[PDB]
RNA sequence: UCCACCAAAGUUAUCGCUUUGGUCAAUUAAUGCAGAGCAACAUCCAGCAAACA
DNA sequence: TGTTTATCCCGGGT
DNA sequence: ACCCGGGATAA
């Protein structure tokens, strides 16, 4: 059979016991950062060798192996055997070793001593590798094309047509006429000799241009020809022979301004990435044990540091053929245990048939995709006195997102702030070695206390990010107990009050005291103090009895807890899963509830004008998550299906201006036209018993309804439409 | 008209009894969770749960039976049940009432006033009267402080029905 | 780069519109749910600050 | 895009 | 002398 692999979420609290909890967190926290120099590292000797003679053929060095010679030589260990190096080896590690000196003078690192890193460079490294080649894949093409509209000079040509053509007083159709056939024709034309391998015809590139493509163009083999006569297509299909030249690419777009984009990986994020932690890994660090361990013996090892009878570790799956296989992955906060049932040894709505498509009557769910509105939902069967409608809005599914980063932005301390404001002031997409060099400095000089604050869920903490800070118990509106920002509990019984009164601040100091009461018994709270801490906490709290005006005790009390404010950002990450799991699945109960099990989707596809190709749009995602839950899925055109009043098919314009709701534009545009709400021009409809108006979403929805009916009744696409 | 009796311990020490006549027929709701809670027959009730509460000239409160601090504390229907009616105001001492977090929000806890409260009235609910021990409610009033905290710890030893 | 959800009315299938009533586990918590079975996770990165009409 | 597990040599310590 | 790491390589 096949090889399938499944995975499962936990938390360390829940399945590692504490004994082996701490040389864990050693471990990953120092994986986290030599894999992270394997990056730049790399990077550097990509840019010393390159900056000095672009001839020099690195292609051969992307390459699981070299990732692995480049954290190993970050690694301080005992001289091993050289007779068995391989002459591969040999070539690496002298070019490793010839930018060793400076690259470690530059960052300011320290070869870290850790045994046995042979068996955790094999894994991290691997993705490396893959880094390096789908990030090619995900940004060639694309940005090629960006670059062929610099070349072009696309956007001059257009605005001076639009101001040649505002001059002449053309219309907006005319206008956008002119534009796609003249401005645009020729710029295909060029976009497929590229894509040929062909020089674009003479006189639409000036030389500034043609230089460029012959540079690009002299990258590739003399004979080498692109695979089924696509550039893109060959990019994914032999990534391979792209790498010097997608280096070309991102130094010609650098030279022409273009958006910046990484051309080699890094890992930037100061919070600790996940790691594979296996079996020999286990042993090794974690067990700290020092001899072999084989398979036999893989599961006893494994059971002496994580309980096996959790619900988690236990198999799973139709006939529970997926077992747990002793590799698991973690970042020191959450756990991915993983599964696997093998050994570890090494269509369209309008193309369907009738004998398809009239199966569907009465069960077909129009949803139109909108851009903020994820999903506008109304069934066939609705009615305008009987409103059967659905709305999924992409705010509902970020409310954790938006919360998280709220709370993120807003207990930032000053220190931290400044540090990733002074990081932020050096460019790090850019691949001049010179600015890469500078980037790595500023790391290096701010990593000191960056790691150190965001990793103080396992990492010790010294700094005191919060100093002469005082917090004071409070209450909301629904009875919620908040020290600063964190949560205590809800007071349940809490409303029952009399008339306050403030006569006296011992009253006030007894509140706060039974407030600190209430707090040091919650078991989320309690745990986060250490004894010593706790008894200081206690002492306090039995003195401020006794002298309940003095401020001092309460500041002790302050200083001491500040300790809470760091926020758990794993626990964070972890719980945005959770939440976009929950949300997935509410989603799928609101659909199955509001339309029955029985409903139909069609999905649209754009309001862009009509193409005819690729166009990744984002909404190929969501369609994935849909027909996973058994909901069939269809698509239907969208280009023309907002133009025209579903009333008498009369064409729909906007007409409300609004002030503008985004605020980075508003400044920009104070008032911009309505989107979401359109008028038909005919004014006949006041008869009926104004101009008609209708929302974005209604009005498409409506016009899939007609299609369908179209296509049911007569099995062809509206002409209005098409 | 249910009557029940509750049996209070300061410190481990005895200090009386107090009896509360409930309000089954214009209250049947509240009524019957406080029966049931007195009773313990589902399996959970007031027997063991501290005055957290107690506001000299104020107020008595309880029936914390899980976390003892006035942060617990279920229904039998459940967490939450909406509020039954406010015919009943809180106009004589020994009034016994239904504590919540707001609107519709009663659950188990419950309070005793010891003076008139008119402006409790339209927000909690009354669903029965102190008919003996109005000395016993004093005294452990006695042992409050305006903070609320008391000067010594108070349980209700034991809970019924007559 | 701020915006939880449902319903009545201005209102005609009326908007990042307005006035009301209802919904809540709040959370720096928990692997999630059903009522013992199910559930892809991670590095890079596009998110939006618009890369292809 | 990926989801590890064995074998061989020699320098050092008892 | 003889056994125990620890690196390196390989499928
Ligand atoms: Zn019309």
């Amino acid at each position: 059979p096949s090889k399938r692999v499944i995975t499962i979420k936990t938390t360390i609290k829940g399945i590692w016991k504490y004994d082996y909890r701490q040389p864990l967190y050693d471990l990953v926290h120092t994986t986290n950062l030599l894999v992270t120099h394997t990056y730049a590292f790399t990077k550097y000797i990509f840019l010393k060798e390159l900056a000095t003679d672009e001839n020099f053929a690195f292609n051969e060095l992307i390459t699981k192996d070299f990732f692995v010679e480049v954290f190993l030589s970050l690694v301080s260990a005992k001289a091993g055997n050289s007779e068995r190096l391989k002459d591969t080896t040999k070539r690496y590690r002298s070019l490793i070793g010839k930018h060793k000196d400076a690259y470690f003078e530059d960052a300011k690192y320290t070869p870290i001593s850790l045994a046995y890193a042979q068996q955790i460079a094999l894994y991290e490294c691997a993705k490396v590798q893959t880094a390096y080649f789908n990030n090619m894949k995900a940004h060639f093409g694309n940005r090629l094309r960006a670059l062929i509209n610099k070349l072009f000079k696309k956007k001059e040509k257009v605005e001076s047509l639009t101001k040649e053509m505002e001059a002449n007083n053309f219309s907006i159709k005319e206008i956008k006429q002119a534009i796609r056939k003249n401005v645009y024709q020729p710029c295909n034309q060029v976009k497929l000799a590229i894509t040929k391998k062909n020089m674009p015809e003479s006189g639409l590139l000036d030389d500034k241009s043609v230089t460029q493509l012959n540079e690009f163009f002299s990258m590739y083999a003399v004979d080498y020809t692109f695979q089924k006569e696509s550039i893109f297509y060959d990019v994914v299909a032999n990534p391979e022979k792209h790498f010097k030249a997608f280096y070309k690419l991102a130094q010609l777009s650098e030279a022409y301004e273009v958006k910046p984009f990484a051309c080699f990986p890094l890992r930037r994020t100061f919070i600790p990435c996940y790691m594979t932690v296996d079996s020999k890994i286990l042993n090794y660090h974690i067990l700290k044990n020092k001899k072999v361990l084989k398979m036999d013996e893989k599961f006893n090892a494994w059971g002496r540091v994580v309980n096996l009878e959790r619900k988690a570790f236990k198999s799973q799956g139709c006939k529970k053929t997926l077992h747990f296989q002793g590799t698991l992955e973690t970042d020191g906060v959450g756990v991915s245990i993983l599964k696997q049932n093998t050994d570890t040894n090494r269509k369209y709505i309008e193309k369907l048939e009738d004998a398809e498509l009239k199966q569907t009557l009465g069960k077909c769910v129009l949803m139109d995709p909108g851009r903020r509105d994820l999903l506008y939902c109304m069934k066939e069967t609705s009615r305008a006195d009987k409103k059967e409608i659905m709305i999924f809005t992409k705010n509902d599914r970020s409310k954790c997102s938006r919360h998280f980063r709220r709370l993120r932005k807003l207990l930032q301390p000053s220190q931290i702030r400044e540090a990733e404001t002074y990081l932020s002031g050096f460019a790090t997409k850019s691949v001049n070695m010179e600015k890469f060099v500078e980037y790595i400095q500023a790391r290096a000089s701010v990593k000191d206390i960056l790691y150190e604050y965001y990793g103080n869920e396992t990492a010790k903490s010294i700094t005191e990010f919060y100093p002469e800070s005082q917090f004071d118990f409070k209450v909301d509106q629904k009875c919620n107990l908040y020290y600063e920002n964190l949560f205590v509990a809800k007071i349940r019984g809490f409303y029952p009050q009399p008339e306050h009164e403030p006569n006296d601040i011992t009253l006030k100091s007894h509140m706060y005291h039974t407030y600190l009461q209430i707090m040091l018994n919650q078991k989320h709270i309690s745990e986060r103090l250490n004894s010593e801490k706790r008894r200081k906490i206690e002492d306090l709290a039995k003195a401020i009895l006794e002298q309940p005006h003095e401020s001092g005790h309460k500041t002790t009390i302050s200083s001491l807890l500040g300790k809470l404010r760091l926020l758990p950002f794993r626990k964070m990450k972890f719980s945005t899963k959770l939440f976009s799991d929950n949300n997935d699945r509410k989603l799928v109960k609101n659909i199955k509830k509001k339309f029955g099990a029985d409903a139909v989707l069609v999905l649209g596809n754009w309001s862009a004008p009509n193409t005819k190709y690729q166009d990744p749009t984002r909404n190929k995602g969501l369609r994935r998550m849909l027909k996973k839950n058994g909901f069939p899925l269809y698509l239907i055109d969208e280009f023309r299906t907002s133009s025209f009043c579903p009333k008498c098919e009369s064409d729909l314009e906007k007409f409300k201006v609004i002030p503008n709701p985004r605020p980075h534009n508003q400044e920009k545009q104070p008032k911009v036209l309505c989107h979401g709400l359109l008028r038909c021009k005919n004014m006949s409809c006041l008869e009926q018993q104004n101009q008609r108006l209708w929302n974005r979403d209604q009005a498409a929805v409506l016009n899939f309804r007609k299609i369908l009916n179209c296509l049911r009744e007569t099995k062809q696409r509206p002409p209005l439409f098409s | 008209m249910s009557q029940v009796y509750f049996d209070v311990e300061a410190d481990g020490q005895p200090i009386g009894r107090v009896v509360f006549k409930l309000y089954n027929d214009i209250v049947p709701k509240t009524a019957e969770n406080f029966r049931a809670l007195c009773t313990g027959e589902k399996g959970f009730g007031y027997a063991g749960s501290p005055f957290h509460r107690v506001i000299p000239d104020f107020m008595l409160q309880g029936g914390d039976f899980t976390a003892g601090n006035g942060t617990g504390g279920k229904s039998i229907y459940g967490g939450k049940f909406p509020d039954e009616n406010f015919k009943k105001h809180h106009d004589r001492p020994g009034l016994l009432s239904m504590a919540n977090a707001g609107p519709n929000t009663n659950g188990s806890q419950f309070f005793i006033t010891t003076v008139p409260c008119p402006w409790l009235d339209g927000k909690h609910v009354v669903f029965g009267e102190v008919v003996d021990g109005y000395d016993i409610v004093k005294k452990v009033e006695s042992l409050g402080s305006p903070s609320g905290a008391t000067k010594a710890r108070i349980v209700v030893a034991k809970s019924g029905e007559l």
